[PDB]
């Protein structure tokens, strides 16, 4: 189980085709597994999944064009809303 | 057959009542308007 | 031998004229005959002449008016005062005739019928009327002068 | 053609009687 | 459960779509497509080259009448001539003023450098599109090359897809190519029997074996003039290599929506046009985490 | 019913007539009607008999002058005095008539009009007048003695 | 052919064209300066 | 002949109506 | 040329042209039909027959585990099972209580009897139209076949002729028919691999001979019940003979025209539809007795 | 050659496929194989020559339905227009 | 010497260098070999001569382009005129 | 009588005239012209071809003057020099410094080749026409060439004619013409004497033979240069081969009227222009049979 | 022989005068001459003299002014009253000449022209005109006291 | 020239003009305001 | 010097009859 | 103080009065004011109120009506004779306003104006005006009977 | 951008310019025929 | 946002003084 769950961004570019470093950071319990995705429209991000098991936060990647969007990103069941400002690459 | 002869005395009819009909009646008030 | 037509309200807007044996009134004069019996005959239009006519039952066919289309020029009389006939047209003084004068006739010295009037078209100084005559042989005429208003 | 021009002929009647009524009509009004 | 979705026919753009349902927790289905291949099926009309023209010994009969018969033979053309050679000085060495009667014939026959290179004359039908797609879900970084039809199903980790029909009919390829080995080019060549003189089919044959062979080249005897028994002719150069100069619009330089064009299955590679709708049938097991 | 007609600097050089329902006058009269209304009326040429014409306003119909194709020889009257009309000719006294009495009616004892004066042919003794007039089917008619002068 | 086709129709149409424009005007100006 | 006759009787309309013209207008002028 | 007209496609009627023009003497041309030919251009789809059952012997393993690996065969289907035969008694005289293992298998290979008897599934193409006709005019009296478009020529007496396209495009044939020699029947046959069970096409096979078979009859492996170890299974029965009783509309009955149809060439004869526009370039020659 | 050439009809059925007998008369001069047409729109004949040489008259056989209609038949090159009363078959 | 003669024409072509078929009719006596020609202005015919001892009429053939023209042909002495309808070739 | 007539200049034309007089019958005479021929008078004004470089040796004379004379020679050129070759070493081997005179001389020959090919110019004069013409009236199917001017007369069947003079006087050929071997050029050659240098003319002769020749080559003597005796000389390119390029329009190119153009005698041939009015003088014999 | 010159507002702002075969009016006096011939007329000017002037139609030139330029010491006339002549001035009583008055003529005892007034010059006792006139050879004079205001 | 022959014309024709305009239209307006 | 005298003695035209037009219109003013 | 508005025709349509420093008249009242000057103003629309004013010039203020907005019920006096006012209405007389009257005052007995005449309501017994008034701070004020016509 | 920064400011001088016109014209027109 | 709202309140004053306008001459013409 991961609690609380906040998403902080870093970049983002334009650029089709990923670009921009998401990092969400919780804390959880046991830890296995766990699934990402992201719920919004549009606004992907390449990582079907990323592991907890070592008690710490966790790093992602990230597409989109959009000069600065929001996008809900789950993280196992977890949620969270990301959004930042943009550049062209 | 039935179509051109019920069409042709459709407007015979018509043809020599309406026909008649405004020939007689104005024929009728030319004489009247003007034996008055 | 002139009866009143009457409109819904009772005014007399016109008046039938019992003359040859029969009854007439212009057609333009729509109402009621002031009348028990020449109230309920059925008209026979002559539009081209703005008159409508009926048969006089025959107990009014006695003293009915008598026509005549000899009538030269000079002076005749109706009901509103003399009537000069010249130049084919019969004219009255402005601000004599008007609502409720069309059927009334124009009368010569003998007591005979020359014109039945339709209305009349003020020319400033005279009125000149708009008149129902027959000729000779009988024939209906209808005069009308330009500026005719049908009263 | 026979039977085309004699049943052709009562629907001219009234393109003749109306015309004949017409002429008849107009000719004595204008005179 | 059943999922719809569809993507865009783009090669390399990874896709992700998030499927949340019920009291199950959501799941997270991307898949991308490796790579597309629009391979049209073709029909081998006919095939041409250019050819060589045969031409047999003149038959000579002084004072004599010959006659040609009709001969199988591509283009076979033959005519009897009169008054061929006067006399024996006439360069017959023959007798007889006029009497005398010369069978000139010819024909042409594929060339030999022909089954070396030559071109192919196809149909192109209804094409399909491939697929290089890769799905994942949960564990299944596993890849699948599938039809991108209304039909084709297919299983990954026990749930059924189809990516239906592309969004879009859309082809490089006319109902008419031609192949020179290595180009592709829409044309529209002539029918088989169609051929036309000096141009592009002026031979044709359905395969470069095919013992058969329709050749129209114009090809024409001419009468001899007295002076040396032989057999004249005109004909019109051969259609082939006139081509060789017109081929013209190369479908491999055109770029269209990125398609790529290659010559061996004859298709076109990664093209991006369209969608696919993508169908799946989870079961509630995929759902797993729940 | 008699208008005068004015040259550019105002002076009489003939006359308008008011006659059997229209304005008329001598077509050699070329100058403007003095009248508001009948100046703003387009005339039609009647050239063959030197006269213009254009129809009355409504007003102006009813006293119009009345002619009468009738008139036997004697004497008549016009604006200068007695007109002797004799052997189909009109004529005055030498000396009488002249400029600006083109357009003028010859009267009779009735008040009618019997001719309309287009100039005159002084004839040494008397004055012979070049006139406009009518028949009994109302033909115009336009007779001219020779050493006509157009007034 | 077009010569004489368009030759023949270019006084054609102003044969009846200033043919009848000066057989009305004139018949009514001898109808207008005669009535009047 | 016929079309040189009917297509020449239509320019004899100017020669046929403008005379018809001419002669009646010359002769109610001059009686 | 250059005389035009048009006929209608009916055999056995005299047809007469009346050509007259400028100097010449007219002259009659007539041309009747002797028998016109639809054949559609089809192109074998698959083969379907009865199928047999082929099921190997059962794999039975005392106290170990087997396990079937995937097989190339034509709905190849194989399944391990357990607590299969519990003791010797179980009928495997097999130790372990259920330890013990069973593969079981089978498959779907085309039946014997259908190189002699099956039917084929076809795609009917854009037909086209043979013709007898036989023209005449002055001296012809002769026949000649000919393609009924608007492009084939045909020379005769010395005048080109071109039965142009045929005033419209109908057939008796669909886009899909099949064939169950003799009978040709419209139909809609499922694509290949596309096959259900228990219904026409549930084995389907490129050509008769062809090695490949794709085949769905739904067969499907049972559990054996401990008595004697045999491998059970539950299948559909064959989807061929199913057809032969619904096969329904054959196009040999139905008339329209009076289309025949011929199974060999599979065509329809003498169809009495649209008219064929003739067009011909005659000489000046022909127009002989001028 | 043939002059003045007259068309005499006998027979007339709308039955399809020939009917009716057309026969055409006419003087001719030296005389040899004529040919036989119908210029018109339908109303056809089967048979597309007649000969001449006797210094006679000719005979023919035509088809058609219509209930009456006209055509003209040429012989060799001369014309006329034919025409008759018709019955059912 | 021949009487009446009449010319009855048959074809007519815009063609220079002859075409159409002139032929002329008469009847006449004793007979021997009769000139022709055309007085006409146009109009000609190549054909100087024809002979008539086998009292029948004669043929002829003629030029000219003309729509329709008329020529006086002679036939040894005697005249006449011709005329026909015209086409081109 | 006196009959008179024209007759359009025109081959294969059958002419018809209708004489009729007079108590006689009429008669008809037809003449239609065999052959025209246009037949211009010309003259040789000169010949020209490529010209050969005659160049002496020259002479030297160390410390001496020379001086050369003049002479006959075409475009002859001479010219002494001085201050020639310095020294020994000067390349006379010479004495004195500069007192050495060198005489250089050249000349220009017609080419050898001449003879074999040249250009003739020639000057076309008031041409005259002749004519194959065919008259018949009764029995004269003869023909017979005669001049087709107002004079000649010329007898036939007693009958005396004279085609006028030509309708026009129009000939393809102007003033001055020019010939190279089966083509006549119209053109303006330059005068015997004007002779240009580099262009056509620039050497002529009467004729091939006439032993004199004018030439202007623009042959220009040079300097020699101490080194070794030589004469050195600068010269135009001939004229006549660079004629040979721009010959341009060749009569027997344009076609105007028909004419057909004729190296041999050179002229043209059935020009179709202008009439001939014919002219006859027949006797009251001719009109036999009246 | 005498018009009036009218301002834009129809005022009398000055006059012109017929004499001698012209009009003549005062260049100063900037209005229209109340004629409709005369207004029509294009006026030549003579600034050295205030004037402007014009020839006058023929039908004018008959009773025209005469002018004189024999005019000795005594009194003269014009429309306010009597002109004292002395010392070669004409003087008029003080508040007797203002606006409008530019234009008007002195007289004589014989109607004829002595001198035309532009305006003048209030002398506190008398008021001295400033004049035009003209000597015995007929040449122009313009005679102004000191203080003359143009009326 | 072409220079010297327009622009010494330019001011003779307006010298003429000019000059014989001031010198009539004064000497007429000296013998008009004069003889008056 | 002819030229660029008669044709400079045309240009005095205006220096000439304008002061001869100038010195006879200021004369008769002011004696 | 009361000047006539004309139409193209010359003919009086309406009136423009001097009151109160301003001309003023009624702005359906399409014409021209009789008068040189105030014909020359241009005038300010007071639209709500049918009015249109200008300012009088300085020698028309002088006398230029005076208003009262102080005008208690009784008898009131205009042009065409007593005017009643009652129950906050003027009327008169039936028959007796019409055209040409708009822009006339209603006076009270000192010579003082009580309102402006826009136009009235015949009422089959009386005619009620439609008048302009001012209150005591003057304020605009524009009564209308049912059935008024603007003259 | 271009079109964006271009249409803002379209109906922005036609803004301040069709409203203030509005807004004074109607403010004046109302201080006139109220103050009068 | 900022450069949407700064820009899109520039183009609502045509829709806040045309309105403040017409709110403002429709009370004081109807009271």
């Amino acid at each position: 189980l991961v609690s609380t769950v906040k998403c902080e961004v870093s970049e983002c570019t334009y650029s089709a085709d990923f670009g921009g470093m998401a990092t969400l950071q919780y804390v959880s319990d046991r830890e296995g597994q766990c699934p990402v995705h992201s719920h919004s429209s549009t606004a992907t991000l390449q990582e079907s999944t990323v592991h907890v098991l070592e008690k710490g936060a966790v790093t992602v990647h990230f597409s989109t064009a959009s000069p600065q969007a929001n996008f809900i990103v789950s993280l196992c069941g977890k949620k969270t809303t990301c959004n930042a400002e943009c550049k062209p690459p | 057959h039935p179509v051109y002869t019920i069409l042709a005395v459709a407007s015979a009819t018509v043809a020599m009542m309406i026909g008649v009909t405004v020939a007689v009646l104005c024929a009728c008030l030319a004489r009247r308007e003007c034996l008055t | 031998r002139l009866f009143d037509v009457k409109n819904e309200d009772g005014d007399v807007i016109g008046h039938a004229l019992a003359m040859e044996g029969k009854v007439m009134k212009p057609l333009h004069v729509k109402g009621t005959i002031d009348h028990p019996v020449l109230s309920k005959l059925k008209f026979t239009k002559s539009s081209a002449y703005d008159m409508e006519f009926a048969q006089l039952p025959v107990n009014m066919r006695s003293e009915a008016f008598t026509y005549t289309s000899e009538h030269p020029e000079g002076f005749y009389n109706w009901h509103h005062g003399a009537v000069q006939y010249s130049g084919g047209r019969f004219t009255i003084p402005r601000g004599v005739g008007g609502r409720g004068d069309s059927g009334r006739p124009i009368m010569d010295n003998s007591g005979r019928v020359v014109a039945i009037v339709l209305g009349g078209a003020d020319e400033g100084t005279r009125t000149a009327l708009s008149v129902v005559t027959w000729n000779s042989k009988g024939k209906t005429i209808k005069t009308t002068p330009e500026g005719t208003e049908e009263w | 053609w026979l039977f085309a021009l004699f049943g052709g002929a009562s629907s001219l009647l009234i393109i003749g009687l109306m015309i004949f009524a017409c002429s008849m009509m107009l000719t004595s009004t204008r005179r | 459960y059943e999922h719809a979705t569809t993507v865009p026919n783009v090669p390399q753009i990874p896709y992700k779509a998030l499927v949340e349902r019920a009291g199950y927790a959501p799941l997270n289905l991307e898949i991308t497509v490796m790579s597309s291949e629009v391979l049209p099926s073709t029909n081998q009309e006919y095939i041409t080259c250019k050819f060589t023209t045969v031409v047999p010994s003149p038959k000579i009969k002084c004072c004599g009448s010959l006659e040609c018969q009709p001969a199988a033979h591509a283009d076979y053309t033959c005519k009897v001539f009169g008054g061929v050679y006067p006399f024996m000085w006439g360069g017959a060495q023959c007798f007889c003023d006029s009497e005398n009667s010369q069978m000139s014939e010819a024909y042409v026959e594929l060339s030999a450098d022909c089954a070396s290179d030559h071109a192919q004359a196809i149909k192109v039908h209804t094409a399909a599109m491939k697929v290089g797609l890769r799905i994942v879900y949960g564990n299944t970084t596993s890849f699948l090359d599938v039809y991108v039809n209304g039909v084709t199903p297919g299983t990954s980790k026990d749930l059924k897809v189809i990516a239906g029909p592309i969004s879009a009919s859309f082809t490089p390829f006319d109902h008419k190519v031609v192949i020179h080995r290595g180009l592709v080019y829409n044309y529209d060549f002539p029918e088989y029997g169609a051929m036309k003189p000096g141009a592009f089919g002026d031979i044709q044959a359905t395969s470069l074996t095919s013992k058969d062979l329709i050749a129209s080249t114009d090809i024409r005897l001419l009468k001899p003039s007295a002076k040396n028994v032989h057999v004249p002719y005109t004909q019109a150069s051969s259609g082939f290599e006139m081509w060789k100069n017109n081929s013209g619009r190369p479908l491999q330089e055109t770029a269209p929506f990125g398609c790529k064009i290659a010559v061996n299955p004859l298709r076109a590679v990664d093209c991006s046009y369209g969608n696919i709708p993508i169908s799946i049938d989870i079961p509630n097991a995929a759902f797993i985490r729940t």
